């Protein structure tokens, strides 16, 4: 049949379990513990659970009224113009009874793809409705929701998660789950998790199913991104016709574009810490520029190998 | 009406009348015979008889009449490659052939597919890996898709696959200054010796870049309505060429070394108003071409000047790079 | 009612100086059925936009300098407040590239498309060579597609960065710089028609090598001139500058008299305090390097390093944002290198 | 056709061919570790004090909404200048009056502006001049619903007209007339010229822009002088708001927080009363960071040249890779429905198109015309972006890089030339053909030379003053 | 028939896709263990994402195939709002089936906008139970990463040299063609792991021929069908650069490039394919060499005049390999 993916199945239902910007996270406990919930704009960069907060707040502050008292708006079902006339204001003039202190919930997931127009009219619903339901916005830029929404709203900014709560909660979910575990493959997959904690969770279920054993070559073997350690030997190679001879084989033909491999140097650059970091300023300023032609359209082999030319360069003199 | 221009007016209208290319010509009149031709390309210098051929092609292969309504002509222009370039294609596809004339009838094969002519439709802002597949598979026998390139520079196999491909080589001098001179005769064009290989030379082999040159001069000197024949002087004018007794006076104010003369020579130049595109260009015909240097020099030399034009080509000004080149040389 | 305006010749018989292509002006008037498509290049100040529109004056009408002002107001996917004030005519339109950036193709083909939807009517398009390579592509499809009611005149400093197309679809027309002979008989003409009183005429030639082949530069040279003494011009006036070319020298000055990171700072305020007061970069780096390059105490060596910075920064200007980033890079450069 | 004299041959002129290494990979834990990602301190993350509660109030304990909850009860509190406030509220006593006598009076408004309080002060003037919550009614026109003609038309024509169930203390309000549908409210300034001529109660129209609404409404307002402008108020006036706000309510605050906060909230009073009720509950945990602090700034001299020269190389470097990839994304976007394209311009114009697909897909009204380059589009957050890691790394070494960031603006330079020609223009008017002249000339050299040269013969003219006439204005424009 | 070949030998099974192992392998594992999740294939154009997951779906869904899957192209003329309504009908509805698992076949992602991704996630999330997404792009760099955490992301790589010649030695068999060692050796060489190219190469090659019945077909045939540049004539125009004068080295550039119709760039990316199998006494002259020619491709990218384009790109060949002498 199916077998439900740790991703779906460690999701938290509480607020108390979801790791990352201790301060938001405890004052949305104190929110759905007291009531009076506010208006906010839940922004950042997507996996870092921000659908997953604003369902367990609903979940916390509503309890057995969450099936008619939350209306969800999101990308599959329409969410034009005659939608926000229509139902967001028959949701609002419904009648519900709620305990004091509690509201009627309407959330609005990737409110960055609503139309200009759409939020024109959302304004001033919420502002005459602010008495009986309130709104709840979550959306990767907060640059496309527009300037009367967000005087309106509470901005709320979630911050990149560390390394030290996704390590702890990837303990948790080991411990939980009978994993066998090492610190490089829990490094590698702190690395190729990039705060992304969707990224982790699966990258840590396909290991377990396919290697077994949490090693950080078995991580990296399902990863399917070049290799940073293949990367980081043809960067700080003594050697240029090695780092053309790694680029060329594992790299240009095995299929990783040129953007994969300009990202991985990038990181492997800032990653490092041997060098100068005036020496790590010019290589990052030389894989920019490699990137800036790549985008001008010449993402040519030609391109990485003068961009690997003057990187060894640079390693060799100054 | 009342004007034609002369790179539009004298087009082959016959197939076996284009100049040269008879490997070409010999195989499109045989498949026009066989009635069918696939998607197919063509690669050589612009200007060459691609736009020409084509329509050479379609002329001895469709009606006179019928060439405004078979044939749509979308090539590199307003019309977009996802937007406006497929709702005309299917629109038209659905569009069938209209009535026949008298002299279609057993004269043109007049085949039920029509040909759609892109000219250099691979710089568009559209990627067609597969854009033209779906619609000239299922409309195989009703539509034909013609593409037009310089190169062989194939982007994507798919779409490009069932290829013919036909080269033009480089116009050689003769048949160019054969038809280039009808042409003038025609246009009872006054002009003396050594002008037309000028011409030639100036668009290096481009008919239409020499047409057009051509019929600006003649407009010239009859405007001017002394009657004489043309100077070659008038034709480097009206094409941008820095006179030749210029580019002397500025190879000696690099050999002679000094800054200072150089610099007043060039802020001198400025006023004259020729661009330095073609200062750098007219250089490097005469350094690079020159047996009198030596290895080392003309290495250098070709990297400073690749670099002189790269920048002057970004839009930047044109004096202090033009300094900057000269001094360069000067100092090599 | 400026001295360079309300003196702006408005007929081809009006112009003086360039007698060919005056007359070459006057021979395409003679046929007003065609106007091939026009390039017109050289040094600015030389009457390029004037023999434009002296030229439209002839063709069509004295209505042709009726000009209109129609603002335009376009928002990009940035949300920024593009604005251009495209200057119209019953006869002719005027359009500025460099006003609105990146976004000159499609403000551009949105302006042709709205004009073409309503023999000719002109549109003037003023230097050309800052149109980047998209808009040049699509000026090019609306020469060949447009060309019954649209016929594209360019007036640019430079011709070298358009491309070939473009070239090969244009009646060349080159403008020289005029002669100093022909600036002093311009300056002559304005006097005796505005009675200055000159004590000689060779306060007009010194400002015909001062203004560098320039005629408007010229022009505002005698009008500054002539309201500083009250039309009481003598040879003992100095020959003034405009602030920002002095400010320049003095910056000049600083670098070469000084060696410091302060003395940076210095030229980075100063270059702040020149920017601030809306002036270009790239005359900016023209001013500065050519007085940079007239400095005594200088050889060769050092002279060339400093004009391929120079280069090399006006490359960097070209490619570029922020201006004050590629001009202090500049100054550190030559400054470095002064050692 | 294809021949050809060329035959296959082999290159030897570089050095004998070369024999390939296979190169193998062992890499070990001891080396894999190494991954570790150093400890950025270019992320600054600043703490401040946790809030204090004090005693137990009311308004603590509260269930409506902070800016609702500090609504203003009379004119002294809404945050609005009082000369506008005495104006608005004499025009609406005296359009009361006026109304009352059966009716050349048109009451009529657009209260443009970029203030907040644009719609509670006229609720307080209600409560003001009736002295009780339903002794007046307003009708408040929202965006919520349809403001098409056949929809609205008969209900106000009936509200104005009539007298309200119950001194009838009526008046029409209309909220966002900024925003217009083409087709979701069809005939509405239709609808607001109807009213304007069969009217008998005040009508009031706020905005935040002049430029929406028809030039004949602007003349009209203009000729009653009923046309009211209201602008921001500055950051000490709604701080000394928010402080006995915050006295009131009984809380410990720093200020320093407070102003952070007013600061990047751009003086909006709702937005910060929002920010303080979510960020001022009952807990232990820090507060934002706000502004970020230095994050460990070495902002040296450089000590030698060569330092500081390969600095600015990098800076000009950087500034060249920043403007060619900051408009250039793999990822394409969508294009906003509800916007001014041309396309959809072009679309509404042809007549084939019905109401039922009109309805479907329709467009804010706007004066301005919206393009956009489906190549050419903003970097979207998650793709790489080595122009913004390079200045953050800068900017946390030297700080005058962080000021050169924000020294100059594309909005600044603009209005600035803008201010600087229309002063010159004046200047030249001070002595039509120079009105266009000057337009039509290049931007360029009026940068250049024209300006420069203005300013020599104002500051000549000046310097006698102590055949022009007021050349202070282009001295201090230039200064 | 008479019908391209791209279509008419498509693998009827997951046995006849060469090439790919570790992501055929891990679908054996997936449908013996019965675990069905969301997948996504991207990568070069033709290494048989289509193929494999066509076959995939054929094996797993029988006879009733025509009717419980669709195909989908994202590009076509349907808009976002068609799509969207199509993947709803199809996923919300439970026809008449024996075997559930909807599986839906999107193909071409790459030019699927931000919010029609966040709309096909969204779908994915709410109809996960009844219907599983295959959504199919070709660059990983053009997906917005909410997409790619949802699916099991597998890369596909091109194909080996091994797999293309045992293909080609079943293909000659069946048309009854064949080809010399050089000339498969050249055809691999220049395919770069696009299994479709190779196909059309020998179509045109098939159709070329006078006598497509016992005719050899040789590398000169195969570089001008499939249009590109031949190693002998870059050698040459490389050793011309090298051990001629400017003059000549100049005249054989412009006659092989009037000749042949080879860019400045294809002529560049040849002379570093080739200039890398040899060996260089100093590391100085490879990196002057890399770094002046990706200058050069940068500035032709751009735009101007071919001829001083050329003479750098002989200018800077000399001087690098006059500097390690
Ligand atoms: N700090 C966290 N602690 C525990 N689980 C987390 C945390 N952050 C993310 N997750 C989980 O990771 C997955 C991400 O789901 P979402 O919250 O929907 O992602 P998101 O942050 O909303 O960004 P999107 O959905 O891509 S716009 C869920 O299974 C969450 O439970
Ligand atoms: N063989 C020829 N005989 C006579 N005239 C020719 C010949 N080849 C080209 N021409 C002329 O050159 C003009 C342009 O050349 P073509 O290649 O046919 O058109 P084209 O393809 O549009 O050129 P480009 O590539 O766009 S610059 C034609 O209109 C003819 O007038
Ligand atoms: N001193 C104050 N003066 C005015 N409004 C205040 C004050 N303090 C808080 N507010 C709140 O500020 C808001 C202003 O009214 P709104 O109707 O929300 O906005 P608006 O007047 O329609 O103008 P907008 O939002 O820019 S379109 C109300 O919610 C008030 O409760
Ligand atoms: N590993 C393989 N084994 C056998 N045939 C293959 C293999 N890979 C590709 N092909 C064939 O090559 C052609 C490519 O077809 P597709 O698989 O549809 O292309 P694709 O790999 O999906 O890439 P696109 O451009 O996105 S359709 C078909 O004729 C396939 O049968
Ligand atoms: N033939 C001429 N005779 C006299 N003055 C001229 C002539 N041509 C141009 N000018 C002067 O040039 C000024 C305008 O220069 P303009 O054409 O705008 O320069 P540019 O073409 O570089 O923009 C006018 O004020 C006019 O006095
Ligand atoms: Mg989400
Ligand atoms: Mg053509
Ligand atoms: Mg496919």
């Amino acid at each position: 049949s199916l077998q439900l993916p740790w991703v779906e199945k460690y999701r938290p239902q509480v607020l108390s379990d979801i790791v990352g910007n201790k301060e938001t996270i405890d004052r949305l406990q104190q929110i759905a513990k007291d009531g009076n919930m506010p208006h906010m704009i839940i922004s950042g960069m997507p996996g870092i659970g921000k659908t997953t907060s604003v369902h367990c707040l609903a979940h916390e502050l509503l309890g057995r009224s969450y099936a008619d008292g939350v209306l969800e708006l999101n990308a599959s079902d329409d969410r034009g113009i005659d939608v926000v006339r229509n139902q967001i204001k028959h949701f609002a003039q419904k009648k519900l009874h709620l305990p004091p202190g509690k509201h009627k919930i309407v959330i609005l997931d990737e409110a960055d793809s609503m139309t200009a127009g759409a939020q024109q009219a959302l304004r001033r619903t919420m502002e005459l409705y602010s008495n009986s339901t309130r709104f709840a916005f979550a959306c990767n830029q907060s640059n496309k929701i527009i300037e009367p929404l967000q005087s309106r709203c509470a901005i709320l900014r979630y911050s990149k998660l560390s390394d030290e709560d996704v390590l702890k909660r990837l303990l948790q979910i080991i411990k939980l789950e009978d994993v066998k575990y090492t610190n490089d493959g829990l490094e590698a997959i702190i690395f190729t998790a990039e705060g992304d904690m969707r990224q982790a969770i699966n990258n840590l279920q396909s290991t377990v199913a396919g290697h077994g054993l949490v090693n950080a070559d078995n991580v990296f073997k399902i990863v399917d991104s070049p290799h940073p350690l293949i990367v980081k030997k043809m960067l700080l190679a003594s050697n240029l016709e090695d780092s053309i001879q790694i680029l060329r084989t594992d790299l240009w033909k095995k299929g990783y574009s040129s953007i994969d491999i300009v990202t991985t140097s990038f990181r492997v650059t800032k990653n490092l810490a041997q060098v100068k970091e005036s020496v790590r300023l010019e290589m990052i300023k030389e894989i920019g520029l490699t990137h800036m032609r790549i985008l001008e359209g010449v993402g040519t082999y030609l391109q990485l190998a003068s961009m690997l030319a003057k990187i060894h360069k640079l390693n060799n003199k100054a | 009406l009342a004007q034609q221009p002369w790179v539009e007016k004298y087009r082959p209208k016959n197939l076996d009348e284009v100049t040269a290319q008879d490997h070409a010509v010999t195989v499109l009149k045989k498949t026009l015979k066989s009635a069918n031709l696939p998607h197919m390309l063509f690669y050589g210098p612009p200007g060459t008889g691609k736009t020409s051929t084509i329509l050479a092609l379609t002329k001895e292969l469709y009606g006179p009449d019928l060439m405004k309504s078979r044939i749509l002509e979308l090539n590199a222009s307003d019309e977009r490659g996802i937007s406006i370039v497929r709702e005309k294609v299917k629109n038209f596809a659905r569009l069938t052939v209209s009535k026949p004339s008298k002299h279609d009838l057993e004269n043109y094969p007049c085949p039920p597919y029509k040909i759609i002519i892109l000219d250099e439709a691979d710089s568009m802002t559209a990627d067609a890996q597969s854009a033209l597949r779906r619609t000239m598979e299922t409309y195989s026998g009703v539509t034909r898709f013609c593409l037009i390139c310089n190169y062989v520079t194939r982007i994507i196999d798919p779409l490009a696959s069932r290829c013919s491909k036909f080269r033009f080589k480089a116009l050689d001098a003769s048949n160019a200054i054969d038809r280039l001179r009808f042409i003038s005769e025609q246009e009872n064009v006054k002009c003396d010796d050594g002008v037309l290989e000028r011409i030639l030379d100036i668009s290096a082999g481009d008919l239409r870049r020499g047409i057009t040159l051509l019929q600006s001069a003649s407009k010239g000197a009859q405007y001017l309505g002394d009657g004489k024949n043309i100077t070659s002087t008038q034709v480097e004018e009206l094409a941008g060429v820095v006179p030749h007794d210029i580019l002397i006076e500025i190879v000696e104010k690099v050999k002679s070394g000094d800054f200072d003369e150089i610099k007043k020579y060039v802020n001198t130049f400025m006023k004259s108003g020729w661009s330095a595109a073609s200062v750098v260009n007219q250089l490097h015909e005469y350094y690079i071409t020159n047996d009198n240097f030596d290895t080392n020099f003309k290495n250098q030399i070709s990297w400073l000047l690749f670099t002189t034009d790269s920048r002057l080509n970004n839009g930047t000004n044109e004096h202090i790079q033009l300094l900057n080149l000269l001094v360069k040389i000067s100092q090599l | 009612s400026l001295w360079v305006d309300k003196y702006r010749p408005k007929s081809l018989n009006a112009l003086s100086h360039n007698e060919e292509l005056t007359n070459f002006l006057k021979s395409l008037s003679d046929q007003p059925r065609d106007l091939p498509h026009l390039l017109l290049y050289g040094p600015n100040g030389t009457g390029k936009k004037t023999r434009c529109m002296a030229l439209l004056e002839s063709i069509f009408g004295p209505g042709v300098y009726r000009l209109k002002i129609d603002v335009r107001q376009f928002v990009t996917a940035s949300n920024r407040k593009l604005e251009l004030n495209v200057v119209s005519s019953p006869y002719h339109l005027e359009i500025t590239p460099s006003d609105m950036g990146n976004n000159d193709r499609i403000v551009i083909q949105e302006l042709l498309k709205e004009v073409a939807q309503m023999r000719y009517k002109c549109v003037i398009i003023n230097e050309a060579n800052s149109l980047t390579k998209d808009a040049q592509a699509a000026l090019r499809r609306t020469m060949e597609k447009y060309s019954k009611n649209i016929r594209l005149i360019m007036v640019c400093d430079s011709m070298s960065p358009i491309i070939a197309p473009i070239k090969s679809r244009c009646l060349l027309i080159r403008c020289p710089a005029p002669s100093d002979s022909e600036i002093s008989t311009i300056l002559s003409d304005v006097v005796t028609n505005e009675r200055i009183q000159l004590e000689t005429k060779d306060i007009l030639k010194r400002i015909a090598q001062a203004s560098n082949g320039n005629l408007r530069v010229s022009l505002l040279m005698l009008e500054s001139m002539a309201l500083n003494n009250e039309l009481a011009l003598k040879s003992s006036s100095p020959i003034i500058k405009p602030d920002w070319i002095i400010v320049i020298h003095k910056l000049t000055r600083k670098i070469v008299k000084e060696r410091s990171v302060n003395s940076l700072i210095e030229c980075r305020a100063v270059l702040y305090d020149l920017l601030a007061h809306c002036i270009p970069a790239n005359i900016i780096l023209k001013e500065l390097t050519f007085s940079l390059l007239d400095v005594e105490t200088l050889n060769t060596t050092n002279k060339s390093s400093i004009i391929e910075y120079s280069s090399v920064f006006d490359e960097r200007l070209s490619l570029g944002n922020k201006a004050i980033f590629h001009l202090e890079g500049f100054i550190a450069k030559v400054m470095c290198c002064l050692d | 056709v294809g021949d050809k004299e060329l035959s296959d041959r082999s290159v030897d002129i570089p050095l004998p061919f070369r024999t390939i290494p296979p190169l193998n990979h062992n890499f070990l834990p001891s080396d894999y570790e190494s991954l570790k990602d150093k400890n950025s301190a270019s992320c600054i993350p600043v703490r401040y004090q946790a809030p204090v509660l004090l005693g137990t109030n009311i308004k603590r304990n509260t269930t409506l909404t902070w800016p609702q909850l500090f609504k203003p009860v009379t004119l002294k509190q809404v945050l609005i200048e009082p000369k506008l406030k005495l104006r608005i509220k004499n025009w609406i006593e005296t359009s009361f009056h006026t109304l009352e006598k059966p009716t050349e009076f048109v009451p009529l408004m657009i209260l443009h502006g970029n203030s907040i309080g644009k719609k509670t002060l006229i609720q307080t003037i209600m409560r003001e001049i009736a002295g009780d919550d339903n002794s007046y009614q307003i009708y408040e026109v929202n965006s919520n619903m349809n403001r098409s003609k056949k929809d609205l038309l008969d209900i106000l024509l009936d509200f104005t007209t009539t007298h309200y169930v119950k001194s009838d203390y009526g008046l029409v309000l209309f909220n966002d007339v900024d925003v217009l549908f083409k087709e979701h409210d069809r005939g509405y300034w239709a609808m607001i010229s109807k009213l304007c001529e069969f009217s008998r109660r005040p009508l009031v129209l706020t905005c935040k822009d002049l430029s929406l609404v028809p030039s004949e409404l602007i003349a009209l307002a203009s000729e009653q002088n009923s046309l009211f402008h209201t602008k921001k108020i500055s950051t000490s006036t709604v701080y000394a708001f928010l402080t006995k706000y915050l006295k009131s309510l009984e809380i410990e605050v720093c200020d320093d927080w407070l102003r952070d906060v007013v600061k990047q909230n751009n003086a909006d009073i709702r937005k910060c009363l929002m920010h303080l009720q979510f960020w001022c509950v009952d807990t232990e945990a820090d507060l934002i960071s706000s502004k970020n602090r230095l994050p460990v700034l070495t902002s040296t001299l450089g000590s030698s040249v060569k330092d500081i020269s390969q600095l600015t190389d990098l800076l000009s470097i950087n500034d060249v890779i920043g403007q060619a990839t900051l408009n250039r994304s793999m990822v394409r976007q969508e294009i906003d429905s509800t916007t001014m394209t041309p396309e959809k311009v072009n679309t509404f114009q042809d007549q084939n198109l019905d109401d039922e697909m009109k309805l479907k897909f329709d467009y804010v009204i706007d004066y301005k015309l919206h393009l956009n380059d489906p190549n050419r589009q903003p970097l979207l957050p998650f793709e790489l972006n080595i122009y913004q890691h390079i200045q953050e790394q800068l900017e946390a070494r030297y700080s005058y890089v962080r000021e050169a960031n924000h020294r100059l603006d594309n909005e600044y330079l603009v209005n600035r030339f803008k201010k600087m020609t229309e002063s010159t223009l004046n200047f030249l008017a001070s002595r039509e053909n120079a009105e266009i002249d000057l337009l039509s000339a290049t931007t360029q050299q009026i940068k250049a030379e024209i300006n420069p040269f203005v300013f020599e013969i104002a500051k000549s003219d000046a310097n006698v003053k102590n055949f022009n006439a007021d050349p202070s204005i282009v001295v201090r424009k230039w200064e | 028939e008479n019908l391209p070949w791209v279509e008419k030998y498509r693998p009827e099974t997951l046995d006849e896709v060469y090439g790919q192992n570790e992501v055929i392998t891990t679908v054996r594992k997936f449908v013996d263990e019965g675990k069905l999740p969301h997948l996504l294939f991207y990568g070069p154009p033709g290494t048989g994402k289509t193929s494999t997951i066509v076959a995939l779906a054929r094996e797993i869904y029988g006879k009733n195939y025509s009717n419980m899957v669709l195909e989908l192209n994202a590009s076509d003329d349907r808009g976002i709002d068609v799509v969207r309504n199509q993947i709803k009908d199809f996923a919300s509805t439970r026809q008449i089936f024996s075997k559930g698992f909807k599986l839906i076949i999107l193909d071409e992602a790459d030019a699927m906008t931000n919010a029609a991704q966040n709309a096909l996630r969204r779908v994915i999330e709410r109809y996960t139970k009844n219907t599983r997404f295959c959504v199919l792009a070709n660059y990983a760099h053009k997906l917005t990463p909410a997409l790619l955490s949802r699916c099991t992301r597998f890369r596909f790589q091109p194909l080996p040299q091994e797999a293309i010649e045992r293909r080609i030695a079943n293909v000659l068999v069946h048309e009854k063609l064949k080809l010399s060692p050089n000339a498969e050796k050249a055809l691999i060489e220049l395919s770069n792991g696009d299994m479709r190219r190779v196909l059309n190469v020998l179509q045109s090659c098939k159709a070329t021929l006078d006598n497509p019945d016992e005719d050899e077909i040789s590398d000169d045939v195969i570089y001008e069908c499939c249009g590109a540049p031949r190693p002998s004539d870059l050698k040459a125009v490389l050793k011309s650069i090298l051990e001629d004068d400017w003059g000549t080295a100049h005249y054989t550039l412009n006659k092989v490039r009037s000749a042949k119709g080879l860019a400045l760039i294809d002529l560049i990316e040849g002379i570093v394919k080739i200039l890398e199998d040899y060996e260089l006494q100093n590391e100085e002259t490879r990196v002057h060499l890399l770094t002046k020619l990706a200058d050069i491709e940068y500035s032709i990218s751009k735009g101007g005049n071919d001829q001083i384009q050329g003479s750098a790109v002989i200018g800077a060949i000399k001087a690098s390999f006059e500097n390690e002498t």
